[PDB]
């Protein structure tokens, strides 16, 4: 099994540096060379740096070179990138996939990505607020209900409607940033006659800021 | 850099249904030296590092299913699996592996065919706990439609609105192949209550004319 | 002997 195992990928303000470590199995590392990959939040990924098997030749993009230096270390059997002077658009996972040297043929063995994140946003807890209709029957006769958790930073916090028993009607609409902050929402649906007699709650966990929070969805 | 491009951003697809795709490039990729074209196809899913299928255009992976063919040569490329899977619906990507820097294409994701379905549109005022504190987010839901090609219209008292719709999207979802949006208006309380009417309207593919849901305070 | 990278 070759392995690849990332660690350094934190949450540092732009202007500040970061160190990535990259771990390596089931070859010799000193006879492949190592590159970075970052995959960015819309999904593109992009070579990040370039090594050889011992060194000297180093390789970067433009968006690179003089921030971003990739290093190796053959006892500690070890590849890092020293990452430095942090733009927001940075931000991204950073991957260590290697160098298929004798054959040529990409990027076949990737670590599993150090996510690095670089903000100067600070950590502000959701604020939940419980989305009842004025009585919405939506399909068959059933009532959408629902959830916003508005103004959150960091990541993640996470959303069940009642601890997860129900599981069922709902769909849970991704994070999205308004003021450099994020806003997530979700729709538990449930055939009318449960809500209201029977509870209905939406339950949020902001760990970041230590906030679990929990809000009865609810006519009067 | 040498560009990459993918197209499309997405594709359609049912199942045991051939597929193709693309990739292109500025310059040409093709050494005579080795004799070969470096342009590598990837997969991914969720979770998922992305993984070679395809290297140098044509040429397979070990452990990539046959229906894998690679193709193109020189600046326009196609990637091609003859009889698609539900453990095929995955973003692919294409690379300059040919010279620095490695570029990387910007994506074609496989979705699904499934049946054409209207949404299930669900309007929602701010909570009043959120206007207490001087805000107010109109939330409205957008259910169950196919296909993901669907507009949502913000409207105050008739007056067609832009400034403050924030929106989230699904993936398309694996029991039934059907996406979901949220646009939700967020105004500040006093903007909100020297107002009426609200309506999120909504055209779509099965939508002869657009779906509206209003309140109204 | 360190080798050029391939896409070198």
């Amino acid at each position: 099994e070759v392995q690849l195992v990332e660690s350094g990928g934190d949450l540092v303000k732009p202007g500040g540096s970061l160190k990535l470590s990259c771990a390596a199995s089931g070859f010799s590392f000193s006879s492949y060379g190592m590159s970075w990959v970052r995959q960015t939040p819309d999904k593109r990924l992009e070579w990040v740096a370039t090594i050889s098997n011992g060194g000297g030749y180093t390789y970067y993009p433009d968006s690179v070179k003089g921030r971003f230096t990739i290093s190796r270390d053959n006892a500690k059997n070890t590849l890092y990138l020293q990452m430095s002077s942090l733009k927001s658009e940075d931000s991204a996972m950073y991957y260590c996939a290697r160098r298929e040297r004798y054959d040529e043929n990409g990027f076949a063995y990737w670590g599993q990505g150090t996510l690095v994140t670089v903000s100067a946003a600070k950590t502000t807890a959701p604020s939940v607020y419980p989305l009842a209709p004025v009585c919405g029957d939506t399909t068959g006769s059933s009532v959408t209900l629902g959830c916003l958790v508005k103004g959150y930073f960091p990541e993640p916090v996470t959303l069940t409607w009642n601890s997860g028993s129900l599981s069922s009607g709902v769909h849970t609409f991704p994070a999205v940033l308004q003021s450099d902050l994020y806003t997530l929402s979700s729709s538990v649906t449930v055939t009318s006659s449960t809500w209201p007699s029977q509870s209905i709650t939406c339950n949020v966990a902001h760990p970041a800021s230590s906030t679990k929070v929990d809000k009865k969805i609810e006519p009067r | 850099d040498i560009v990459m491009t993918q197209s499309p951003s997405s594709l359609t697809v049912t199942a045991g249904e051939k597929v193709t795709m693309s990739c292109t490039s500025s310059q040409s990729l093709f050494n005579s030296g080795k004799q070969k074209n470096y342009l590598t196809w990837y997969q991914q899913k969720p979770g998922q590092p992305p993984k070679v299928l395809i290297y140098w255009a044509s040429t397979r992976e070990s452990g990539v299913p046959d229906r894998f063919t690679g193709s193109g040569s020189g600046t326009d490329f196609t990637l091609t699996i003859s009889s698609v899977q539900a453990e095929d619906l995955a973003v692919y990507y294409c690379q300059n592996d040919y010279s620095n820097p490695l570029t990387f294409g910007g994506g074609t994701k496989l979705e699904l065919k499934r049946a054409d379905a209207a949404p299930t549109v669900s309007i929602f005022p701010p909570s009043s706990e959120q206007l207490t504190s001087g805000g107010a987010s109109v939330v409205c839901f957008l259910n169950n439609f196919y296909p993901k090609d669907i507009n949502v219209k913000w409207k105050i008292d008739g007056s067609e609105r832009q400034n403050g719709v924030l929106n989230s999207w699904t993936d398309q979802d694996s029991k039934d192949s059907t996406y979901s949006m949220s646009s939700t208006l967020t105004l500040t309380k006093d903007e909100y209550e020297r107002h009426n009417s609200y309506t999120c309207e909504a055209t779509h593919k099965t939508s002869t004319s657009p779906i509206v849901k209003s309140f109204n305070r | 002997y360190d080798v050029p990278d391939y896409a070198s």
